[PDB]
RNA sequence: CUGGGGGGAGUAUGGUCGCAAGGCUGAAACUUAAAGGAA
């Protein structure tokens, strides 16, 4: 088969992301939808769009959705780019070559920061699930995984080697030893969320859910628990939502630090913080009427230190910022908002004076957008392409260059369709309201005011132009003819129910009408004669399509399954279940009878119409995908969806035992090496020191798992079964025998593990001689001897000691119930009602039996 | 305020329901709640008052000043499972009642209590046991009583239950309302155990006569 | 006297005798005593 | 306020006249949604 691909990917300059800024003002690495595109502030012409090597789409593309972009962060210097994707994989890029050097993927959620670390070769990364990865750059590899927050880490801050102090999606703050990785010291910084960190050395800030902001004086040379980061007092702002980036500069020639906070909505206000000369020469004016009243008026510090600055808002809500700054009357400050759009302004200070009422943008970079969902596509016979948006920014994008070059204003459009001869365009809005555009002039031909009374829904042309149908939510299609270019209302059909779509055979024959109704029906354009009314769909119904030769046509609904019908008798074909949230648009092929159909679950789906299956299942979009167009001739299609995105599609084993036999081996043979070592060392020290041994080296497995030789042997004789314990003592040798009792005489000196494995080692010990007793007695060496008397003084000192305090305790505790017994007891000196009344009182238990 | 309510003399004011108040001992004719906004709710019986405080916000700064004590002495435990000093470590495990925390600095305490050498912890450790109250020692000993069923965490058991012996009052520990159904709960455990290390005992002689055997054959 | 459950609802008792808390418990004993005792309730 | 078939208790029915089964509903020209049922 000629299968499907993707050729190329516009329409989003800004997406669900943040923003980092190059010096050359400068330019600007932002996120396109899973790829990352550079733009120029300067002109704003697209100089790169960085993306995977592999088109999606293609044969080896896998069956989800691509990993969407969510955090750009850059190394300036060493010109690198560590970008990350909402499944938690890390790519790190060289600008230069524009290739993939290292992926990260680590994480098991989306990632929310990056940071680069002590300039180069360190890389910390924080996720939406809770944990903080540190990797190196030279090894490819995670070497730490900080480990203790609760929901999704919303900020950190590190340097180098010894603090990092991270803020999270629950309420908490914590700071953390890169030496050891364990948290040190964990406050409550909001009682909600906390959102927002920054800090410049000496003071830290955060925010959390509703204009709280509270300042921290983190004294990293402090010695106490609770301490090593204080909290000073909290101010507020003007926004009541959730400030979620909070960043620091210092200007240089004085020396100056400002800060910004990002608001969930439209805002960002920005703060100045002053100098120690102003607190020493403020501290006064406060501290005046003059001390305990005064002292808690000093105590309640924010106001003090902090100074508000120019409020900086823009027309739509915010996503992110960044700025930078000379001269400080320059704070340079790019913002990338959410109806994509980025925004570069910059509000000047003569040190004093703010010099504004109110800041002022010197770039914006919003032509390749839309600013709002494209609620309908449309192209040319092949050239040009039509993108109709809810601001009013209907597009004339071009297919051989991805650049809009034509734009007007309309309003509220959903349907749109070009005109046969090309260079014009129809349209029709959300209210009562029908356009026409061209594309040499400017936007109006005309508007037709009251062109319905309610919300138009869809219009289609005649495959010769002159006459269009236009079919409304005020339960009414309307029929208009080309006067000459303008809009000749002739005729009427008023139904039922609210139309939801139109449509028309491409060779004149049929008129195809959606209604509201969960019906369709078909006329005859000649006639309007009610030929059929095709049932049964049981939600209402999307878009329809007839095909080629006007024999089947499709009809697509949200009861996420698309039907087949034969228009000759109005039978149903198939009723194919696809896309599980809602067929928005469906299309045929030019010249054969397989279709496309797209969805509200972010897929669009090819299919045959012979056999019914499902050709390719393509998977590059990200949210809702409203509408599709196919090309008139040769058959290439663009989709266009809900994330701002617009995308062309063309053509192509031992056992117990022998362990403990191994173990018992190495262990006491790295046992005696250490004796043999201390003999040499003291005979070395005792003698005339001219030589000694060098060195015994110890075991690398003993030094790989971190064990003294006692406690392994004593963890693989722990993890022998009690099944096979006494199978594993009978199988090993005499020679292993004597090697246990030098283990176990060994074990006996260090009384840590002596008395937390006392039942085992009496058991294995004792079951050994037994089993061993002919032999044993047998041996002749005094060293034996003594090692066996040695075991024996210390086993029964620790069972004596042991059985002490258990004989101390019965006596203690059986005197202590009994003076209780003593005190409060019982009067009955009667020993029949005695022994009544202890039978009353006992302890009872139900017991099953068979009798 | 808008839609919240206060009605009177079931033998006491109510608020809508929820929060039923202090009330009188008898019955009641009064409510006068009209200042500022919602402020000094005067509430009076036969002839006892009530003047009810205020806008009810006092109680969250409270209510949310405990979780923030909570979050920040559990993150001190941790770290003294880190570095050791296990006295505060103890006694900030029972005042958060920790229980597997509790079982590890009392098993590493006494671990290293028979690492190192009247006292069979370290001495600031068994003086910080003998120093706590009746609610606190009779948790520690709800808990010595279940560690004691096991065969192999009974001697952390055994030797808590030696300390508190020896540094409390034995008059005081049989007065405590509830160390009655505790102590007949574990003394037959610890009977068991004496029963079980008594006969280990007298089953490792086979030492000694493997010593004699040894000796007689030269 | 055996080791029945927990009197209290952010403690979890083993019949071993170990009891642990759920504020102490980490994310990973969670689940796993979590579906531990689906395995207990599940025979 | 005159008009009457033929005992009681049962049994069978290859006759005649009826009433009645199926089998998840939606759901067929459509192997089709939501929701419900059952286990």
């Amino acid at each position: 088969y000629q299968r499907f691909e993707q050729a190329a990917a516009f329409g989003v300059i800004a997406s669900n992301a943040n923003c980092v800024w190059i010096p050359a003002p400068g330019q600007l690495i932002t996120s396109a939808l899973e790829d990352v595109n550079i733009w120029d502030i300067k002109t704003g012409d697209l100089v790169s769009k960085l993306s995977d090597g592999l088109p999606p789409g293609a044969s080896d593309a896998r069956g989800a959705k691509p990993a969407e972009c969510t955090y750009l962060e850059a190394h300036k210097d060493t010109d690198l780019l560590a970008v990350g994707y909402a499944d938690g994989v890390i790519k790190v890029w060289d600008l230069m070559s524009k290739t993939v050097l290292l992926n990260f993927n680590g994480h098991k959620a989306a990632i929310t920061l990056l940071q680069f670390d002590g300039t180069g070769t360190r890389l910390i990364s924080g996720s939406k699930d809770s944990n903080i990865i540190v990797w190196d750059l030279v090894g490819e590899v995670g070497l730490y995984k900080l480990r203790s927050h609760k929901d999704s880490i919303t900020g950190f801050w590190c340097q180098g080697e010894d603090w990092l102090i991270s803020t999270s999606k629950d309420g908490m703050i914590k700071l953390w030893d890169l030496k050891t990785h364990q948290c040190i010291e964990t406050h409550i910084a909001h009682t909600g969320e906390c959102w927002g960190l920054a800090v410049k050395d000496d003071l830290l800030i955060t925010t959390g859910t509703d204009s709280q902001v509270k300042i921290w004086k983190l004294d990293i040379e402090n010695d106490k628990m609770g301490g090593k980061l204080t909290e000073m007092g909290i101010f507020e702002k003007q926004s009541k939502q959730r400030g979620l980036k909070i960043e620091f500069i210092t200007n240089s020639s004085d020396k100056t630090s400002f800060f910004y906070i990002q608001n969930a909505d439209k805002t960002i206000e920005t703060f100045r913080i002053r100098k120690e000369e102003e607190i020493a020469r403020g501290l006064k004016k406060r501290e005046k009427r003059l001390l305990t009243e005064e002292e808690i008026a000093k105590s309640i510090y924010s106001s003090f230190i902090l100074h508000p600055f120019q409020t900086i808002r823009s027309l739509y809500k915010i996503k992110s910022a960044s700025w930078t700054t000379v001269s400080s009357s320059k704070l340079e400050l790019v913002l990338t908002t959410s109806s994509n759009t980025i925004e570069y302004y910059s509000i000047p200070y003569e040190k004093r004076d703010p010099t504004s009422p109110a800041p002022l943008k010197t770039h914006t970079i919003e032509l390749q957008g839309q600013r709002t969902d494209v609620r309908s596509i449309d192209i040319s016979d092949d050239n040009k392409l039509l993108a109709t948006a809810s601001n009013g920014s209907l597009k004339i994008w071009n297919i051989k260059t991805h650049k809009c070059i034509r734009t007007f204003e309309c309003g509220y459009a959903l349907t749109c369709k070009f005109l046969p001869g090309g260079l014009l365009v129809i349209l029709g809005t959300r209210n009562g309201e029908l356009q026409l555009f061209d594309l040499a002039s400017s936007s109006l031909l005309d508007t037709i005011e009251d062109a319905h009374d309610a919300a138009i829904w869809s219009l289609d042309l005649t495959s010769d132009g002159k006459r269009l149908v236009t079919g409304s939510a005020d339960k009414t299609v309307k029929f208009w003819d080309f006067k000459v270019l303008k809009l000749h209302h002739d005729t009427t059909l008023e139904l039922t129910d609210d139309i939801l779509c139109v449509r028309v055979s491409p060779d004149d024959r049929y008129l195809a009408i959606s209604l509201l109704d969960n019906t369709v029906k078909v006329f005859f354009l000649d006639s309007m004669k009610f030929y059929l009314s095709l049932y049964g769909h049981k939600l209402p119904v999307l878009s329809i399509d007839i095909s080629f030769d006007s024999k089947m046509i499709i009809t697509s609904s949200a009861d996420k399954n698309i039907k087949i019908w034969g228009l000759d008798f109005g039978d149903c074909h198939k009723s194919l279940f696809a896309h599980q949230d809602s067929i928005m648009n469906v299309k045929f092929l030019p010249q054969s009878h397989n279709f496309f159909s797209c969805s509200k679950d972010a897929v669009v789906k090819y299919w045959d119409g012979e056999k019914f299956e499902c050709i390719q299942k393509l998977y590059a979009h990200q949210s809702e995908v409203w509408a599709l167009a196919v090309a008139t001739d040769g058959g290439f299609v663009v989709s266009s969806s809900h994330d701002h995105s617009i995308r062309i599609w063309e053509e192509t084993s031992l056992k117990a035992g022998e362990r403990l036999m191994e173990a018992l081996d190495l262990g006491i043979a790295e046992i005696e090496g250490l004796e043999a070592y201390n003999r040499d060392m003291k005979l070395w020290q005792r003698k005339k020191l001219g030589e000694a041994p060098i060195k015994p080296q110890g075991n690398a497995v003993l030094i790989a798992v971190n064990k003294t030789p006692e406690q392994y042997i004593m963890d693989t004789l722990l993890r022998i079964r009690m099944s096979q314990l006494e199978d594993a003592l009978m199988v090993m040798p005499f020679s292993y025998v004597l090697k246990f009792l030098k283990f176990i005489d060994t074990v006996m000196q260090n009384k840590t593990l002596l008395h937390s494995h006392l039942p085992l080692i009496c058991k294995n010990l004792f079951f050994i001689i037994k089993f061993n007793h002919k032999e044993l007695v047998s041996q002749k060496n005094e060293e034996l001897k003594l090692q066996i008397n040695r075991v024996k003084t210390e086993l029964r000192s620790a069972l004596k000691s042991t059985e002490d305090d258990l004989g101390f305790n019965v006596q203690g505790l059986k005197f202590v119930k009994q003076q209780w017994n003593l005190r409060h007891n019982y009067e009955f000196v009667d020993e029949y009602d005695q022994q009544e009344k202890e039978s009353n009182s006992a302890r009872k238990r139900v017991f099953g039996t068979v009798i | 305020n808008k839609q919240k309510q206060l009605i009177s003399c079931g033998a006491d004011g109510l608020i809508k329901c929820l929060k039923t108040l202090d009330g009188h001992n008898n019955r009641l004719w009064a409510l006068s709640t009209m200042n500022d906004g919602d402020m000094i709710v005067s509430a009076d019986a036969d002839g006892v008052f009530q003047f009810w405080k205020d806008c009810t916000e006092q109680e969250i700064e409270e209510e949310q000043e405990k979780a923030k004590l909570q979050v920040e002495q559990e993150q001190s435990l941790q770290n003294y499972m880190s570095k050791g000093d296990w006295t505060n470590a103890f006694l900030l495990a029972m005042t958060l009642d920790h229980p597997m925390r509790l079982f590890n600095v009392l098993k590493r305490a006494l671990g290293e209590s028979r690492s190192r050498q009247e006292v069979i912890f370290n001495e600031e450790l068994d003086q910080a046991i003998s120093i706590l109250n009746d609610e606190q020692l009779i948790l520690l000993m709800k808990r010595c009583r279940d560690w004691n069923t096991n065969a192999k965490t009974h001697t952390i058991a055994q030797r808590t239950i030696r300390c508190i012996l020896m540094h409390h009052n034995i008059a005081k520990l049989s007065e405590i309302p509830g160390m009655v159904k505790i102590v007949d709960a574990i003394i037959p455990y610890t009977q068991r155990h004496f029963t079980r290390v008594d006969n280990l005992v007298e089953q490792s002689y086979i030492l000694d006569y493997a010593l004699v055997e040894m000796d007689k054959l030269f | 006297y055996n080791v029945g459950k927990a009197e209290k609802d952010g403690e979890i008792r083993l019949k071993n005798g170990v009891a642990m808390s759920k504020e102490e418990l980490t994310r990973e004993d969670k689940n796993r005593l979590r579906r531990a005792l689906k395995r207990k309730r599940s025979k």
